[PDB]
């Protein structure tokens, strides 16, 4: 019968590893680097677009950074199509929570549920896992500013600063070197860009090959604002830090 | 509107002795004011020395008996031809009846036989499965006529010892199969006189350790 | 839940010494309208059974088809289909009785009253009734509808009990059936003069008589009846 | 099930619930507690159809307790009330709806404010200074309109509550066998044993 | 029916009558309205005979499965709740049951739970259930004290059923007594009302309404 | 790979045959049937000394009149026991009587072959089902994952089964008393066990008509072990 | 080789190897013999044990008052098929008030076994059955094979060394067929037939298993001291 | 639905998928459970290759199933969440129907049953997780400590460890833990748990998590400084 053609996606190796999860992580390691840095007064999300073409429409484009709700955003690393499936689910989950409790969903709860979906694809169903790693950046009134990451295994962890995708080894060393706890958003913005600039496989880091976003309490009095940076705004912030 | 139930009349009677038990029932089958059959048996030998009758709506009675007979058959298959005791049959019938709690079998069911000590046993059921072991039970159309007579003659109710100032009751004792059949025949002739759905014939099934014997008697046909 | 539309009235039958007789008129009523006049309500199954059906005619035609299919199914992988493993009246009846009771238990009955008349392989007479409720009974005489009220009393004068069956000949039995059909024509408003009659004998087999008529009727005394009490003219 | 009252004062929420359980012409019990603790600072009283009331209350209780364990965190009274309302809003269009009316009294630890919610079996939620279900309202609302002040203490609230119970005991046809009073505040939930 | 069960100093008394009716027709005078579930558990039966008889024997099967799985006797609370959750699933279907789950366990002590077909489940010290419950309450309440002796308690339970058996038309037959202690339940006999009434009338000097 | 319900060229189900190899790796369980009762005994085999041996539950009650010992992948037995207990209680509910030991075993064995591509594989555990009923008296059954069950006078299953079975062949006779059977299980267990037999690493049980199924205390078994050693030294 | 992974695969020569391997399970099974006359039909079965401490595996199963079979191979598969026969016999009784013909019994078993040989996932039954019965056309004996093939015979035998008993019955055909109105003599012929399949072992009291059905004889099984007569 | 039998027997009688699930447990961070006279302590390793972590929000290794029971684990982290969720739901379901919280044995038996179901259900692989379940039964002061594993077997332990280098720490506990006299106090039990982890961990900074459970739903997690005091005390006594 059909048994002959089954790859058996949800099984262990002799060493106790999930083949497909490991190979999905290998896939993600070739994706454009994405960095998240959490400051005391906000969060930074920075991501490198995958080898841009000059004729690509840059301003009306969304590849790396997506909005889940008013308080939570994600940086993507891996298959974009896979990520969008998960993002729409995460968006719906946030609205279900709001409908039920009349309160915005706590960040971890959203992260856990999305990570539980990924876990399901590794344990049952016989389907390939989602070749996606997320960096969640969000705020709630319990823990304040939070950074998480999830990967195809469905395992998630919290971070002060973290990188996903390509050159995470090199990127994480640089973040570990220059990061400190009393850091501000504006300093974190500079760190994010400097790290990408050194770890990038491109010749030079330019505005058209980047996506950028911040989550500050920079709005008027005790409320959070999401800023997805425009091309011109990235061009300015790149000059302001002295990279170009 | 379609009414799935009907009343086929008739009446049945079960009496238990010391080492025997009888289950009697008239053979008349009716609908409204018409006679369908003057001889349509409704007391059956179901095997393992158990006799059974489900009086009321005949279609439901036949279905129930048919199902219990089949239950006995499968009890043998599944439990190495073990004999189904009368108490085990009773409980099994409760589950058959209660299984249709929300669309009941419109029947009064009575079974008779011998218990595991060899003593006479009669069990009576309501339409939805409540059952009780008794020495004596009448069921069906003329049950209200027959039953108080049985209380008086079988269980000696309201009978006191002469001269004792109504202080000493008449002592209980088992009846002989001969005395019991007299009570059965007199009960049914009395019921035939005063109840229009009762008559034509009387069929009695007697159960002893030797087996199941039958006896038939004519009843008035008006 | 149904309501019968086109209906068939009484089916009458009785046992005699060597077999059974069964009869039913050829009418398909539509309420008070005597709509259809060529309706056969006696259906032979093999050469040893006749099923007489009263009530809803659409449900009767359904049963015809079931019986017809039963014969076909029994012949499958059955070298003895026309011998030892042929359909018996008791097999045909129990099948119908199972269906009728299953249908009433689903609250969607076949709105009929059926009499299965036949002769078993061992020569025994078979005559049993079943209706829309799944109720079954057997008797030396069986009748449906008005036949139960008017025919049974007449037929029971001939065969009042089991012991009268061997004493009753086919001539006497048929005479009683034909007489009963006349009485039903006098008194049943949804009856017709034309009827069919079937005899299943253990020796002569199945004899199916069609296009019979009620005859030798008494109507002459009607001319003397004037008014409703006092009127003399 | 008949009388359930609720009064939100300055620093606490007070719930009063009748003790009588009547079936037919017999008062089967006169010490029934018509309330469940949903969380350390949230209390729900209930009234309505027999069986449904307790079944619903305990179902909600289990769900809130499950949440508390999962997140190691207490849900706000507002969040709990919204959850309860949605369950009743689902219920009303079910094959067999829960015929249960509830009051949810809670103390929000983040806001440091008492909160009283009234939710009927249709899923109609309202936040109130004082609330009641059933025929109780027809007497108590007008009484509280008159005597209630928003800055009252817990002790003043209890005296105000005594005034309601007295009026009900005077004019109500049925004998409801007094009330169990419970207070919800910053220190959690406690019962007044002598009322 | 009339059934009762009350809690007292020396444990639990349980008393029931034995009549069964189908309208005004007295169908039986020898019905067991107490179901022995286990050595420490009892169940009273009022309302639909079949419903009570069927589901309370089913309850005993569930209580047996519990002690097999958990290696421990089921609590009265858990036992009563299995039955109450069961009837609640059938709510609206037309079950008629008014039961009382009586028993003793170490953690609970003597405990009585009232459970009915419309889902009600109540813990309490005194309950009377059935068509003659009011007549039983009248006698029971007026003579009840916690400090009753085992002898006096048994009599009160018996006398309360007799009171109902007398006045209520659908109550009668005979009285079945039970006493539940820390050691388990103890049967205290079947008492025919036919003899018991006159015996009580003579000895107690009550029932003056009746022609002696 | 290959189908789960596949026949080998020799005419056996691969998976059933492989599950039998798993049972050979399991701890020893011995059952002996007498006219005074049936005795069931097992090797606990704690994987480490820190493990509390009393929590090792390899002897199990199914009903008051039926007991059960296991060997192999013991985790697989839980649903088998659950089914057996339900079957036993359900039959009592339907028929107001105790259920025959054979009928109980048959009910358990019906689960065995309900696997394929129902559960995904056969059970990796063998069961010794011991009990009593009015018809056939004291009985001992060996229920395999093949769906087959044999009645036995005595039976050993597990790692030391072939050695113990040969020993049971010589020692068993039809007039064994209960006390003699108890000692015989202990004796044979001590022979095939790796570690030295004591009350903590071995467990006894029995089923009698009078007292029903009973698992013995460690105090009671310890005395039987001491009684056993003295009797062997006595000749 | 490459074509025996499942039942859904044909070999290049047109063979179903899984069905053949199921057939092999019957050859390993203990011998059982079937034979009939015109009045009676008899099953004789050599029961097998695990060891001296074990019981002897029951080979014969009753299906109705007038029908039953003996098994050889996987016993659980016989239990499934016999249970199916019991239901079909029972369906025929309840619905048609008719005893199920032994020929139809065979046709029903054939069709049930066949479905398992044409579908993926399932497996063939690993048991051979000898069905005997007495119906409206007299005594019958059927041989069921899990390939689906059912065959009506005067006599036969299946299991290990069944060729010896089968040769004997082929010689004795003219004799035993006319054993009418004599149960004990027909059994004797069957017991002598199964004896031709014995090696080193002989027929003992708890080893032999006999069953019979006939004109005025319901299907009944004889074990233990009841078969001591025929040794 | 996906039906494939993934967990199946091999010729030698092994279910490789269950055994490979144990290898995943062996890869996981070390977890230790030690029960004293009036308490149970659950110690857990946290690997120090992960700096820049946010310990406030990062899922803790020890999880509360109810107010009186806790569950730690070793192996696949994602898999553990599914077992913990099921256990928490069952804990509330038990309180609802039995009107009493679960015993530690019952909760362990449930979790173990779930793990077993995944070893012979079609279309699923076994949980790559072994758990240590600890707590106190309702109205009981006897400490309980259970272990489960992918196969579905469970058992009670006086002290036990699971995860990577668990054989080393088990060796330590086997000679250092006395059955006749367990850790009489909370301090003694915590110290022994920390000592045992110090055989394997590396540094006693933010690598060791300790959670103490006491009777009547008294559970508390120790902070860094509190744990560090034990580490400092043990090392000074070691130099001898
Ligand atoms: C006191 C004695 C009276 O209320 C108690 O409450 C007892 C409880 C004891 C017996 C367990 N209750 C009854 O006796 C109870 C009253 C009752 C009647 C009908 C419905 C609900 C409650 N009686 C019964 O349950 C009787 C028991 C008989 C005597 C064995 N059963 C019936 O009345 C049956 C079945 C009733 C039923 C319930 C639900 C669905 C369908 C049916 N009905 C009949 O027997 C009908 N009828 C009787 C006359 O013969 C023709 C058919
Ligand atoms: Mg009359």
């Amino acid at each position: 019968g059909s048994r002959r053609y089954d790859s058996r996606t949800t099984i262990f190796s002799p060493e106790g590893r999930l083949y497909q999860v490991e190979y999905a992580l290998e896939s993600i390691s070739h994706a454009g680097t994405a960095i998240g840095i959490m400051a005391s007064d906000g969060i930074v999300l920075a991501a490198e677009r995958k080898v841009t073409s000059t004729l690509l429409e840059q301003d009306t484009s969304t590849e790396k950074l997506y909005k889940l709700n008013d308080k939570i955003a994600v940086a993507v690393a891996g298959l974009t199509a896979d990520a969008e499936i998960l993002i729409n689910t995460a968006r719906i989950h946030a609205q279900n929570y709001l409908k039920t409790y009349n309160e915005d969903i706590p960040v971890e709860i959203l992260v856990r549920r999305l990570s539980d979906i990924k876990q399901g694809y590794t344990q049952h169903g016989g389907l390939r896992p989602f070749g996606v790693s997320f960096i969640y950046a969000g705020y709630d009134d319990r823990y304040g500013y939070q950074l998480y990451t999830s990967n195809p295994s469905g395992n998630y962890t919290g971070w002060k600063a973290i990188s996903v995708g390509a050159n995470t080894s090199a990127a994480q060393t640089l973040l570990q070197m220059d990061y400190k706890d009393d850091m501000k958003v504006d300093d974190a913005i500079e760190l994010a860009l400097k790290t990408l600039s050194k770890t990038t496989d491109s010749s030079a880091l330019t505005y058209d090959r980047l996506e950028f976003a911040t989550i500050r309490k920079g709005a008027n009095d005790g409320e959070v604002y999401q800023k997805i940076f425009k091309p011109q705004e990235i061009k300015d912030i790149l000059v302001k830090t002295g990279i170009t | 509107q379609f009414n799935p139930y009907g009343d086929n009349g008739g009446t049945i009677l079960g009496i238990a002795g010391e080492d025997f038990a009888v289950l009697a029932g008239d053979t008349r089958n009716i609908t409204d004011y018409s006679i369908n059959s003057r001889y349509e048996p409704k007391v059956f030998d179901c095997g393992d020395n158990i006799v059974m009758s489900a009086n009321g709506f005949a279609a439901d009675g036949d279905a129930l008996v048919k199902r219990f007979k089949n239950s006995v058959k499968w009890y043998h298959f599944d439990h190495n031809d073990k004999k189904l005791s009368i108490n085990s049959a009773a409980r099994n019938i409760q589950h058959l009846l209660y299984g249709k709690r929300f669309f009941p079998y419109y029947v009064h069911t009575i079974i008779a036989g011998l218990d595991e000590d060899g003593k006479g046993a009669v069990y009576s059921f309501d339409p939805v499965g409540s059952y009780e072991r008794e020495q004596c039970r009448a069921g069906g159309a003329a049950a209200s006529l027959i039953m108080p007579f049985l209380d008086n003659q079988v269980n000696f109710k309201n009978q006191y010892e002469p001269g004792t100032n109504g202080k000493v009751k008449k002592p209980l004792k088992y009846l002989s199969v001969e005395e019991v059949i007299k009570l059965v025949r007199d009960s049914f002739t009395s019921a035939t006189e005063r109840h229009i759905q009762v008559g034509d014939g009387l069929e009695i099934l007697i159960v002893t350790k030797d087996g199941v014997r039958k006896e038939f008697y004519e009843l008035k046909r008006d | 839940t149904q309501q019968p539309i086109v209906t068939g009235t009484s089916v009458i039958s009785m046992k005699y010494d060597n077999g059974v007789i069964i009869a039913a008129d050829n009418l398909g009523s539509y309420g008070s309208l005597l709509r259809f006049n060529g309706v056969e309500r006696l259906i032979p199954v093999g050469d040893n059974t006749v099923v007489g059906i009263s009530g809803d005619i659409s449900d009767m035609q359904h049963i015809e088809r079931l019986l017809k299919d039963l014969v076909t199914e029994n012949a499958y992988d059955n070298p003895l289909a026309d011998a030892e493993e042929a359909l018996e009246p008791s097999y045909i009846f129990e099948y119908l009785a199972t269906v009728m009771y299953q249908r009433r238990s689903k609250m969607n009955p076949l709105w009929n009253a059926i009499i299965v008349a036949g002769v078993q392989s061992n020569g025994d007479q078979f005559l049993r009734y079943v209706n829309l409720l799944g109720v079954t009974y057997s008797s030396p005489t069986l009748a449906t509808g008005f036949g139960a009220h008017m025919a049974n009393p007449l037929l029971r004068k001939v065969v009042d009990r089991e012991s009268d069956i061997p004493k009753t000949t086919v001539q006497v039995a048929e005479e009683a059936i034909v007489n009963a059909m006349r009485v039903l024509y006098y008194r049943d408003a949804r009856s017709s003069r034309n009827f069919s009659l079937a005899i299943i004998d253990k020796n002569t087999g199945l004899t199916f008589k069609k296009n019979l008529q009620v005859e030798n009727m008494k109507w002459d005394f009607a001319k003397d009846i004037k008014g409703y009490g006092t009127q003399k003219i | 099930m008949d009388i359930i009252l609720g009064i939100r004062v300055q620093d606490s929420v007070i719930l009063a619930s009748s003790k009588a359980v009547t079936r037919g012409i017999s008062v089967l019990k006169d010490s029934d507690d018509k309330t469940r603790q949903l969380s350390p600072h949230t209390l729900m009283s209930f009234a309505g159809e027999a069986g449904d009331t307790v079944q619903f209350a305990e179902y909600i209780q289990a769900n809130i307790q499950l949440y508390s364990i999962r997140e190691d965190y207490e849900l706000s009274p507002q969040a709990v009330s919204s959850f309860v309302r949605q369950e009743l809003a689902k219920s009303i269009r079910s094959r067999r709806p829960y015929q249960v009316n509830v009051l949810i009294g809670g103390y929000d630890k983040k806001k440091n404010k008492p909160e009283l919610y009234q939710i009927d079996y249709l899923g109609t939620k309202v936040e109130l200074p004082y609330g009641a279900h059933g025929y109780s309202g027809f007497y108590t609302f007008s009484l509280l309109d008159h005597h209630y002040r928003p800055d009252m203490t817990t002790e003043e609230g209890l005296d105000l509550l005594k005034l309601c119970v007295q009026e009900l005991e005077k004019r109500m046809p049925m004998d409801f066998k007094g009330v169990i009073v419970k207070i919800v505040d910053k220190d959690g939930i406690r019962q007044v044993d002598d009322f | 029916t009339t059934t009762l069960a009350f809690r007292f100093q020396g444990g639990i008394i349980v008393a029931v009558n034995s009549r069964a009716t189908a309208g005004n027709w007295v169908a039986s005078q020898t019905v067991k309205k107490v179901i022995e579930i286990n050595p420490f558990l009892l169940g009273t039966m009022a309302g639909g005979a079949a419903d009570c008889q069927f589901w309370e024997t089913w309850l005993g099967s569930q209580c047996r499965l519990h002690e097999l799985r958990e290696k421990e006797r089921i609590s009265v609370a858990a036992a009563s709740k299995i039955l109450s959750n069961l009837v609640y699933q059938y709510k609206g279907a037309g079950l008629s049951m008014g039961t009382m789950i009586c028993g003793y366990t170490r953690k609970e002590g003597p405990t009585i739970y009232y459970v009915d077909s419309d889902g009600t489940r109540l813990k309490g010290d005194i309950f009377c259930v059935g068509s003659g419950q009011t007549f039983a309450y009248g006698v029971l309440d007026s003579n009840y004290k916690w400090d009753l002796s085992v002898e006096d308690a048994l009599y009160l339970g018996k006398r309360s059923i007799l009171a109902a058996a007398h006045r209520d038309a659908y109550s009668g037959g005979s009285v079945n007594l039970y006493h539940v202690t820390e050691d388990g339940w103890i049967y205290h006999g079947n008492h025919d009302v036919g003899e018991l009434f006159w015996k009580v009338k003579e000895e107690e000097g009550s029932f003056n309404n009746v022609i002696g | 790979d290959r189908g789960v319900s596949t026949f080998s060229p020799e005419g056996r189900l691969f998976q059933v045959e492989y599950s039998l190899e798993a049972i050979k790796l399991g701890s020893t369980a011995i059952g002996i049937a007498t006219k005074e009762g049936v005795v069931l005994g097992v090797e606990k085999r704690a994987t480490s000394p820190l493990l509390e041996s009393d929590s090792i539950e390899k002897i199990v009650e199914i009903d008051r009149h039926i007991g059960c010992a296991m060997s192999g992948l013991t985790a697989d037995a839980r649903s088998m026991i659950e089914h057996a207990r339900t079957a036993a209680v359900t039959h009592n509910l339907y028929y107001d009587e105790d259920i025959n030991v054979e009928s109980l075993t048959q009910s358990v064995c019906d689960l065995a072959l309900r696997f394929g591509e129902l559960m995904s594989r056969p059970f990796g555990v063998a069961l010794l089902i011991a009990g009593h009923d009015a018809d056939d008296g004291y009985q001992l059954f060996h229920a395999e994952p093949s769906g087959t069950f044999y009645r036995y006078n005595a039976k050993a299953i597990g790692s030391g089964s072939e050695g113990a079975q040969a020993e049971l062949l010589n020692e068993w006779h039809s007039s064994l008393t209960l006390k003699e059977a108890e000692l015989l299980v202990l004796k044979i267990l001590k022979q095939v066990m790796e570690e030295k037999l004591d009350e903590n690493n071995a467990q006894l049980s029995c089923i009698t008509k009078q007292d029903g199924f009973k698992i013995y205390d460690n105090e009671k078994t310890a005395e039987l072990i001491k009684e056993l050693k003295e009797k062997e030294a006595a000749e | 080789n490459n074509y025996d992974g499942d039942t859904v695969t044909f070999s290049p020569t047109g063979r179903l190897f899984q069905v053949e391997y199921a057939l092999e399970a019957i050859k390993q099974g203990s011998v059982t013999v079937g034979l009939r006359s015109n009045t009676h039909a008899v099953l004789v079965a050599l029961k097998r044990n695990a060891d001296e401490l074990s019981s002897y595996q029951k080979k014969i199963i009753k299906c109705d008052e007038h029908m039953g079979l003996s098994l050889a191979g996987l016993a659980p598969d016989a239990r499934v098929l016999s249970n199916y026969l019991r239901q079909q016999c029972n369906y025929s009784s309840l619905v048609f008030n008719r005893k199920l013909a032994v020929e139809r019994a065979g046709h029903l078993l054939c069709d049930k076994a066949q479905k398992n040989t044409q579908s993926y996932g399932g497996r063939p039954y690993g048991v051979g059955l000898l069905i005997i019965g007495y119906d409206k056309s007299g005594a019958h004996l059927l041989e069921f094979q899990p390939s689906g093939n059912v065959t009506e015979l005067y006599g036969t035998a299946i299991g290990a060394r069944s060729q010896g008993a089968k040769t004997y019955l082929e010689r004795t055909l003219d004799t035993f067929i006319k054993i009418d109105g004599n149960p004990d003599e027909l059994i004797k012929a069957g017991v002598e037939a199964i004896s031709q399949s014995l090696r080193d072992e002989s027929l003992t009291v708890d080893n032999l298993s006999i069953a019979i059905v006939g004109k005025d004889t319901p299907f009944t099984i004889y074990d233990g001291e009841a078969v001591a007569k025929y040794i | 639905g996906y039906d494939r039998a993934l967990s199946i027997f091999s010729p030698d009688g092994h279910i490789f998928q269950v055994e490979y699930a144990l290898e995943a447990v062996k890869r996981g961070t070390c977890a230790v459970g030690v029960k004293g006279k009036n308490c149970v302590v659950l110690g857990c390793e946290r690997r120090s290759t992960l700096k820049l972590q946010d310990t406030r929000i990062t899922p803790s290794k020890v999880s509360k199933i109810d107010s009186h029971v806790v569950l730690s684990f070793s192996g696949l982290n994602a898999d553990s969440r599914i077992l913990i969720e099921k256990a928490r739901v069952e804990a509330q379901s038990h309180r609802l129907t039995l009107e009493d919280p679960v015993t530690v044995e019952y909760l362990t038996r449930y979790v173990a049953g779930v793990q077993q179901r995944y070893t012979q259900s079609g279309g699923v692989r076994p949980f790559g997780v072994s758990t240590l379940i600890a707590g106190f039964d309702p109205r009981d002061d006897e400490p309980k400590l259970y272990q489960t594993e992918p196969s579905g077997i469970y058992s009670s332990w006086s002290a036990q460890t699971i995860g990577r280098n668990s054989k080393t720490v088990r060796e330590f506990l086997e000679k250092n833990y006395d059955r006749k006299e367990p850790p009489a106090t909370v301090e003694e039990c915590v110290k022994l748990t920390v000592r045992s982890l110090l055989e394997v961990v590396q540094t006693g900074a933010k690598n060791i998590e300790i959670t103490v459970v006491k009777p009547d739903s008294d559970i508390v997690a120790l902070s860094s400084e509190e744990i560090n005091q034990y580490v400092t005390q043990i090392e000074q006594e070691k130099q001898e």
